RNA sequence: GGGCUACACACGUGCUACAAUGGACAGAACAAAGGGCAGCGAAACCGCGAGGUUAAGCCAAUCCCACAAAUCUGUUCUCAGUUCGGAUCGCAGUCUGCAACUCGACUGCGUGAAGCUGGAAUCGCUAGUAAUCGCGGAUCAGCAUGCCGCGGUGAAUACGUUCC
């Protein structure tokens, strides 16, 4: 990125927002990918949205400037024929 | 077809002659007349430095000794190559001589390329070093093989 | 052996010899020299029975050879536990930054071999 | 002790770039060296030396 | 939102090197052509750098993109996986864009693969051609080792139709 800053589309701020305040929530799908991780966002799991399925996503303390799309990869391995 | 024109070079103002201009055309890589002329003028200076004596006769005489008097050349008529020797053409002449100069100077080893130029042409001027042990090797597959070649082809 | 980066050579002048060290590059050499005032000197070894105390101390506030093996170390580990995708890329051989693995890309992928034909 | 088989050991001079010095017994009848226990920063107490160990981690990463 | 960028591998086609005719540093010097108003953006200033702040001029034989590079002149390294080469990756920044994870470019710092000229085989080119050095444009928010052009430096050889 560059300054001023880390751009989540705002819809998962308020979200998280929500969440954090009260109801405490658990597991929500998310198709924007392209939000990065805050430190208010921390300790929620989220469902990402690759494409074929969504794959959960806890959040460590470790992980905030890594975008929230990187953790789970669309890509398939391998595929390959003789292992070994 | 036929033969074509051939233009001459551009006489070298030191020393003179048209020759050493042939040398700036040989010696030369990446078409920079300047690196071979700085290589030209040090080669001149490098062989002022040790054993005193011309340079224009120490490589006249290397030019005289580094020129091949027959060469060999292949052709499949049957099975297995058959080399033809054949008086060789002056201008080929000093072309190999030149080449084959140029090409085992470069291959010396020496830290310095004009100081390896020098031991290299006072080789030549010495009937010795690898241009020379080249230029026998050729007579050494001319001569001996020239009786396909004696007057037939 | 030695006293500042350990093993540093000999019979070279000193900048190359101590961008040798697992830190100090090129330009860093050029600043901890712009600190030192050496000039170079001294194309061997020979500096000042001081100065290479002072020099010492100066190249003593960076840091630090295997240690800053440890630095990357523990960084690739904070990027594999993490998840993860980019140590994930460190470790299938895929090349981490982006760029492709169709062709080429065979800093990790090795050279041989072979296993497949058609038809 | 086996007579020309062991080297001879003179008093030795123990020192060091910080002047640090020390009385022992070597071959040599002087022995510079580079570290000594009194200059080494984990012998000397917890010196930050150059760390500052953690700084920072696992996260400290904000601008605003 | 992905994917068109897959990855055990094969092939085609380019780029960069494997170095002392060289590398690195300093100084000095010679171009052409093209583009520019939703643009080019000088100069001044800030940042090591990339760029930023601010803003003159230019609808352009006026001004801007813009500095030509090889080269030359010296200093330095003295033949080695190297002050050779830059890969890969880490960290920290930066331009464009709602937005740079997949899957952008650039910079600073750090890391310093392989490669010391390459088997069988194969390609180009008869002179300003081959060899090589930089520049511009179409493309285009950003992204040009590709393509299309511009100029610098600038050869070797052609006996001949036996053979492919």
């Amino acid at each position: 990125s560059l300054k001023k800053g880390p751009f989540v589309d705002g819809h998962l701020m308020t979200k998280i927002e929500k969440l954090n305040e009260t109801d405490k929530k658990q597991v929500v799908k998310t198709w924007s990918r392209r939000s990065t991780i805050f430190p208010q966002f921390i300790g929620h799991t989220i469902a990402v949205y690759d494409g074929r399925k969504h794959v959960p996503v806890f959040i460590s303390e470790d992980m905030v400037g890594h975008k929230l799309g990187e953790f789970a990869p669309t890509r398939t391995y391998k595929g390959h024929a003789s292992d070994d | 077809k036929g033969p074509v024109a051939k233009r001459d070079v551009l006489p070298d103002p030191i020393y003179n002659s048209k020759l050493v201009s042939r040398l700036i055309n040989k010696m030369m890589i990446d078409g920079k007349k300047g690196k071979s002329q700085t290589i030209l003028y040090k080669s001149f200076d490098i062989i002022k430095e040790r054993t005193g004596n011309d340079a224009m006769e120490v490589f006249e005489q290397a030019l005289k000794n580094i020129m091949p008097v027959l060469e060999v050349k292949a052709r499949r008529v049957g099975g297995a190559n058959y080399q033809v020797p054949v008086e060789v053409r002056p201008e080929r002449r000093t072309t190999l001589g030149l080449r084959w100069l140029v090409n085992y100077a470069r291959l010396r080893g020496e830290k310095t390329m004009e100081e390896r130029l020098a031991n290299e042409i006072l080789d030549a001027a010495n009937n010795t070093g690898a241009a020379v042990k080249k230029r026998e090797d050729t007579h050494k597959m001319a001569e001996a093989n020239k009786a396909f070649a004696h007057y037939r082809w | 052996a030695r006293i500042a980066g350990v093993d540093i050579p000999r019979d070279k002048r000193v900048v190359i010899s101590l961008t040798y060290i697992f830190g100090i590059g090129r330009t860093t050499a050029q600043q901890v020299l712009k600190e030192a005032g050496v000039s170079e000197d001294t194309r061997v070894r020979d500096l000042t029975e001081e100065e290479l105390g002072k020099i010492r101390d100066i190249i003593d506030k960076l840091k630090v050879e295997g240690d800053l093996r440890r630095e990357v170390s523990l960084n690739i580990k904070r990027l594999i536990e993490i998840g993860s995708y980019r140590g994930i890329r460190h470790r299938r051989g895929l090349p981490v930054r982006g760029q492709n693995s169709k062709n080429n890309a065979r800093t990790r992928k090795g050279p041989r071999r072979t296993v497949a034909n058609k038809k | 002790m086996k007579a020309g088989i062991h080297p001879n050991f003179k008093k030795a001079t123990v020192k060091c770039a910080c002047g640090n010095e020390f009385e022992t017994g070597s071959v040599k009848e002087e022995v510079r060296v580079e570290i000594c226990s009194e200059c080494h920063p984990f012998y000397t107490g917890r010196q930050k030396f150059a760390s500052a160990d953690g700084r920072v981690d696992r996260f400290n990463k904000k601008y605003g």
